RNA sequence: GUCAACUGUGAUUGAACAAGAGUUAGCCGCUCCUAAGGGAUAGCUGAAAAGUGUUUAAAGGGGUCCCCGUCUCAAAAGGGAAACAGGUUGAUAUUCCUGUGCCAAUAGUAUUAUGAGUUAGAUGGUAACAUAUAUAUAAAUGAACUCCUUUACAUAGGCUUUACACUCGGGGUGCGUUUUCUUUGCACUUUACCUUUAUAACAAACCUUGGAAUCAAUUUACUUGGAGAAGAGGUUCGUUGAACUCAAUUCAAAAAUUUGUUUUGUAGCAAUAGUAAUUCGUAAUUAUCCGAAGUGGUAAGGACUAUCCUUGAAAAAAGGAGGGAACGGCUUUGUGCUUUGCUACUCUUAAUACUUGUAUGAGCGUACCAACAACCGCAUCAGGUCUCCAAGGUUAACAGCCUCUGGUUAAAUAGAAAAAAGUAGGUAAGGGAAGUCGGCAAAAUAGAUCCGUAACUUCGGGAAAAGGAUUGGCUCUGAGGACAUUAAUGUUAACUCAGAACUGAAACGGACAAGGGGAAUCCGACUGUUUAAUUAAAACAUAGCAUUGUGAAAAGCCACAACUGGUAUUAAC
């Protein structure tokens, strides 16, 4: 059953912390964990396993990447910037 | 019951100490200190460990017959037989793939 | 230690010259049986015979000058 | 402890034999005595 | 008094960098003909974690322009490459991303990392997690670049100076708030003993210019000159100005 | 031996003489994972018996 | 031996005094390797003393003129060649003795024997991969140069497998209670390293086939699949270390050497060795040593899952591969090479003989205490001092209480008396904080199950809130599994739950164990930390906020006499 109205992810701080503070910290951990489509293969198994570093389960293959994220803006939109030319 | 104590002068239960209880048959509850767990050894390419190949320490590796060690088949304990294979492959199929792109230049 | 199983290749280390030894022991168990050891520097080879008339033929057809040892 | 360099092996049997009591003959021809317990070797 | 905590930390001691599961500097393939007159392609075997910065490390394969066989460096990787991705370095190198360029032949707007201050220097501007520099202009006669890093300066650096192509890896690092001491602790564990900070009005007056008084109090201004002695450089540094920011 | 054999024939498992709690006196997880292993038991040689059909084997 | 002094009483005692005696290793360590680091070499400074450690090195080695390349110390708990069992002394033992092994060396030359290959490098297997069983699994061409790997690694959580430990039942031995009851209570019923241990078993991985949606397989947990799943047949590593008819054997059915049935052996080591018994001499014999199972306390492993603005040493050493340098023996003209004549040759273990300095195992540690008297604390000081081993009952429990193994029954004294006072404790009629700066002290509470649970709240909590009820002993009832017979019929295991009687001085978490709570204010957000021997807090720290300097070796910030450094294995997140 629904364990939370809110908290999820971040329930494990329990009454601890700011509220705010955790709101924040909510939105880059769901972010954080959250599995990512595989780009060399077309599972969506590509998970963080250290700081900047995105393994592939599947292909057993390292992306590098942003600290929360496979993709930050910045890179794609510059990316994109080379791609045109 | 009985108790153990170590014979082999250094206490610590440090990683290569680790120790087994065995009775003796004089009746003797006594301590064996057992061997270290060793590593398989692993593929070039892929870091994955290799069939037929024991996972023998340094020592051990020594001493062992040589069938042991190795696989009669190319890059042998030091490659695995998947990553062989695609390789092979690649040696054939970017040589022809070359000549090609060559032939069609001209 | 090791175990041998082929009586051929019992009498072939027989034979040989490092064979210093053969220590025999005839024992009960529930009937008697026999335990055949054959001492090599190398190493002390045991036969398990478990018939009275073979192990007899075979004791007596040995190399006499082979030095032989009972446990009592 | 279990263990000593050799040196110091050598030289607790000195301090040893340095000890041993005056010989009873000589007498009929004493004040610097070590004593374990309450008065160490310290080196 | 006696020597101040600032002073402290700079003297050789136990404030030396927390080495020991470092896995060896980052910095580009040295200059040499092959580079300079063309081109070089490699092989990313693998990316490695790094235990003082946010940017992971890219471990680059090579093979050697005078010697039989593969000689391995350490390039700090930018965002978006791959595991078994051909990098390529040098003059004629094409654009495309993590590829290793002379800052010369880029066309402008680009976004670029690595650069290297004065030429051949393998790569000294623009590191840390999530940075980047911008290319703004080629001189007329060439030779010379303008580049903007990314503090908000612009600088004009030699055009023969390397820089590669992308934004560095690990972006958005200090995003994520962290949230208890221990974390903290854990980030300073690994980079240097400088933290938890004290401080300097708490003091005692005999370690610290701030020291002493009944209530904490600053007691004389907080400014001080950048012409001041040793023990002296207290608070905010030569500052040309205190107070919130506008522009 | 003879506490035990009383014990056995059920004679002081009531609630003052118990002293700790539910999940301490028996534990809840290895509870569960016995029944799912009855369960997963039996189902394996329904299916291996062939006496359901595979779709319905998944489900259930 | 012993009692001069000491052993705070006594003392024939003793860690005191005296006289002798005792420590045995190729395998256990050190010894070797590198780490945090140390000391030096090159420079350079400095009057020198010293401060620095490649900063203007003609510097340590490997191949056979080329290639590597600071030296050295730093681990008795990291890495690490190889050893176990029984016995034995007044005092040592993985060290002596007996047995069994293992590891490392093991030069040249000539013989011999062992198997390979040849008429300069074996085979099998569709594959994954397998293959030398010779007293001995020895031997399956390979240089330069390369490329790897093992060495070699965090934390958390569960799951699972084995080992030991513990327990139960049965047979056998001895002992015990034995008025009454007691097919009884207790003890003993042993098995090492070593044999690539032989095989089996099992978690994985991988292969051949196969071609998958009404998706499937599937674990406690989720994992996995057209980049090939399920199914079926395999190959391997790792656990394990005689599992399994395993091996040997027998007879029945086979092939110019298999399957089925029987007999053996604690699989060899292994009973000769241990242990419990039983007799006779006063050393010798005999008899025993094994059929089922459960609990899960320890420890290791396996397969895993999760956690990290933290990702968790290095080398010595060893191994594998790429590469394709080099290549019959004998006789002989001519200048290692060329052409003629001839065919058992090249490997490879082990043994042997002879020469070569004497041709097998270096040196060092090993007593005892490890605190209760052997240490430190001025001492036989209720202090302090690192690690492993972990029995039964009660129990959440390695808690507390009592018990077995083992240890002790001694503490810088004893007896007798019994008062004040002291101190460590109990307990109090009726009242219930009136005492006191102050409920300090003391008491009340407490274990569990079942109910019930507010203000307020950052919605997470508050919360065991508050507040109730129940709880013994006995005698029953219900609930929950595992197997195997051809739905029913059988064999068979635990402990936990739930319900009902009867019973008693209404008592039962009976001992031990074990929350006082509530209504508010002030300060500090929090967990954290601190004045060692007067202050633990409201002090300090902390995350967040905010500010400042600095784009780099002609910079910031900082150390140093100087040269030179540190931050920096760095670079505006």
């Amino acid at each position: 059953s629904r364990r939370t109205k809110k908290v999820g992810l971040t329930g494990k701080y329990g009454t601890r912390y700011g509220s705010s503070l955790r709101k924040q910290i909510k939105k880059i951990e769901l972010m954080q964990h959250a599995k990512y489509l595989c780009t060399f293969c077309g599972k969506t198994a590509t998970k963080r396993t250290c700081v900047g570093i995105w393994k592939c389960k599947k292909c057993k293959r390292k992306v590098c990447g942003g600290a929360w994220s496979l993709t930050t803006p910045a890179a794609v939109a510059a990316k994109s910037t080379i791609i045109r030319l | 019951a009985q108790r153990v104590h170590y014979r082999r002068h250094n206490h610590y239960n440090t990683k290569s100490n680790k120790v087994r209880p065995v009775r003796t048959p004089g009746g003797k509850l006594t301590i064996h200190v057992v061997k270290k767990k060793a590593g398989k050894p692993k593929c070039a390419d892929c870091k994955t460990a290799i069939q037929g190949v024991k996972a023998l320490r340094p020592a051990d590796n020594y001493r062992a017959r040589r069938k042991n060690r190795t696989v009669a088949r190319a890059y042998g304990g030091s490659i695995c037989a998947r990553c062989i294979r695609e390789r092979i492959m690649r040696a054939f199929l970017f040589e022809e793939q070359k000549c090609v792109r060559q032939v069609l230049k001209e | 230690p090791k175990q041998i199983t082929d009586i051929r290749k019992f009498l072939k280390i027989s034979r040989k010259p490092d064979t210093t030894a053969v220590i025999i022991m005839k024992k009960k168990s529930k009937t008697v049986i026999t335990k055949l050891k054959l001492r090599t520097k190398k190493y002390l080879y045991t036969m398990v015979f478990a018939d009275r008339k073979k192990a007899e033929r075979i004791e007596n057809s040995l190399l006499p000058s082979l030095k032989r040892i009972y446990y009592p | 402890g279990s263990i000593k360099r050799f040196r110091l092996k050598q030289r607790l049997g000195k301090c040893r034999r340095q000890n041993r009591p005056v010989p009873h003959w000589y007498r009929l021809k004493n004040t610097k005595r070590r004593h374990w317990r309450r008065t160490k070797l310290g080196l | 008094g006696r020597v101040i905590r600032g002073q402290r930390k700079g003297r050789g001691s136990i404030f030396k960098s927390h080495n020991h599961h470092r896995k060896g500097a980052a910095k580009l393939r040295h200059l040499d003909y092959c580079e300079k007159k063309g081109y070089i392609k490699g092989l990313v075997k693998d990316i490695i974690h790094d235990p003082g910065r946010g940017a992971p490390l890219a471990k680059v394969i090579f093979k050697r322009t005078e010697k039989y066989g593969k000689k391995e460096e350490l390039i700090i990787a930018s965002e978006g490459m791959f595991t078994g991705q051909y990098i390529s370095c040098g003059t004629k190198a094409p654009l495309s991303v993590g590829n290793i360029l002379p800052i010369g032949k880029m066309p402008e707007g680009t976004l670029i990392c690595n650069l290297e201050h004065r030429t051949g220097n393998r790569g000294t501007l623009v590191k840390a997690s999530g940075c980047y520099a911008t290319v703004v202009g080629q001189s007329e006669d060439g030779k010379k670049t303008k580049v903007r890093l990314p503090s908000g300066a612009k600088k004009t650096i030699d055009a023969k100076a390397r820089a590669m192509v992308g934004v560095v890896g690990a972006g958005g690092r200090i995003d994520k708030p962290i949230l208890k001491a221990g974390v903290a602790h854990h980030k300073y564990r690994v980079k240097r003993n400088c933290w938890p900070k004290v401080r300097g009005v708490a003091m005692n007056p005999v370690e610290h210019p701030h020291g002493g008084g009944n209530h904490q109090h600053i007691g004389h201004p907080s400014t001080v000159s950048r012409s001041a002695p040793a023990g002296q450089k207290v608070g905010l540094i030569a500052a040309r100005r205190t107070g919130l920011l506008r522009g | 031996r003879l506490y035990k054999l009383a014990k056995r024939k059920g004679r002081h498992m009531g609630i003052g003489k118990r002293k700790g709690t539910k999940n301490a006196r028996t534990n809840q997880k290895t509870l569960w994972i016995k029944r799912q292993r009855v369960l997963r038991r039996l189902l394996k040689r329904l299916r291996d018996s062939k006496k359901v059909d595979r779709h319905l084997y998944h489900s259930f």
